[PDB]
């Protein structure tokens, strides 16, 4: 998402950047995700939501 | 407590955990406070470490097993 950095880079990008493949690298993401979108770390943005 | 009818999703139980409490089919936690270690040892394919991090959780928000509660849900 390209936070705290320069121009973002793709799924392929970041794969190699380490060492990975790119499904790899989009199951980290999805797996992160899915920790974000949990409740208990997931109070604070959703105020910054206000919906 | 609103934290017992709680569903486990919100425990931040590991999916082992959860597999286990599905085989269990207990949803809330105000009834399972009820239930005896034995009674969590009865889950099919479950082992210490489920039930040590079962009751890590519940200490982590003050609670344990073999509580007792009225008219619940």
């Amino acid at each position: 998402f390209g936070i705290d950095m320069n121009t973002d880079y793709t799924l392929e990008e970041v794969g190699k950047q380490f060492d990975v493949t790119r499904e790899r690298i989009r199951q980290i993401e999805a797996k992160a995700l899915r920790k974000l979108r949990h409740p208990s770390r997931s109070e604070v943005l959703r105020s910054f939501l206000d919906d | 407590d609103p934290i017992l009818l709680r569903p486990v999703d919100d425990l931040e139980l590991t999916v082992r955990s959860a597999n286990c409490l599905k085989a269990e089919a207990i949803h809330y936690i105000g009834d399972l406070v009820q239930r005896t270690e034995v009674e969590l040892l009865k889950t099919p394919n479950l082992g210490k470490k489920s039930l040590t991090e079962i009751k890590d959780v519940l200490a982590s928000r003050g609670l344990s097993l073999g509580m007792r509660l009225e008219n619940w849900p």
